[PDB]
């Protein structure tokens, strides 16, 4: 029994004592976050909502609030003399799955 | 100021250009491209081709002048 959250831009396909990995979630580091958006849900029985099958909140807690690894976007025009470097590491957080629709 | 806490004038002092160390600094040609910027670098001084710096001349001096109280 799964169930598809929107989340981030994105959506998420959860099915419970599942590790997840989603943008930053402006919440703390212990608190138990329940996500509103549920598309469609698996399993048995299985909803399928419009958008949002009405109700049913995946709920979660909070593990990590985190930065991924750092990726350096270099960039360079051959010849025209003009290279340019950054480095990046984007903020997400780290949540696990408990009672999805419950 | 207490000699290890120097702090030079707000606004005064600012860190001199370096040219020619490096490309991202903005400066590798250094300045101008292909002309005469290379080396000896002669503008000429104040001129084109066509000597404007003359048109005729009116002149002469003796000695004189005051100074000025009102
Ligand atoms: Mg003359
Ligand atoms: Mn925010
Ligand atoms: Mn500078
Ligand atoms: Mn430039
Ligand atoms: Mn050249
Ligand atoms: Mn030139
Ligand atoms: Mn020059
Ligand atoms: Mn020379
Ligand atoms: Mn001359």
């Amino acid at each position: 029994m799964f169930a598809i959250i929107e989340t981030g831009g994105k959506q998420i396909k959860v099915e419970e004592g599942q590790e997840i990995f989603v943008e930053k979630l402006d919440v703390n580091e212990g608190d138990t976050f329940t996500f509103d958006k549920v598309l469609f849900v698996g399993g048995d029985s299985v909803k399928v909502g419009a958008p949002t099958v009405e109700g049913a909140t995946v709920t979660a807690t909070v593990n990590k609030q985190g930065r991924g690894k750092k990726i350096t976007v270099f960039t360079y025009k051959r010849r025209k003399n003009s290279k340019r470097k950054k480095g990046h590491r984007q903020p997400y957080t780290k949540l696990t799955i408990d009672k999805i629709n419950a | 100021m207490k000699l290890h806490e120097l702090k030079p004038a707000e606004g005064s002092r600012k860190e001199r250009n370096r040219v020619g160390r490096g490309v991202a600094t903005g400066n590798g040609k250094t300045s101008g491209r292909g002309h005469k910027g290379q080396k000896a670098r002669s503008g000429g001084g104040v001129r084109p081709g066509f000597e404007g710096g003359q048109l005729p001349l009116f002149r002469r001096l003796p000695k004189r002048g005051f100074t000025n109280i009102n």
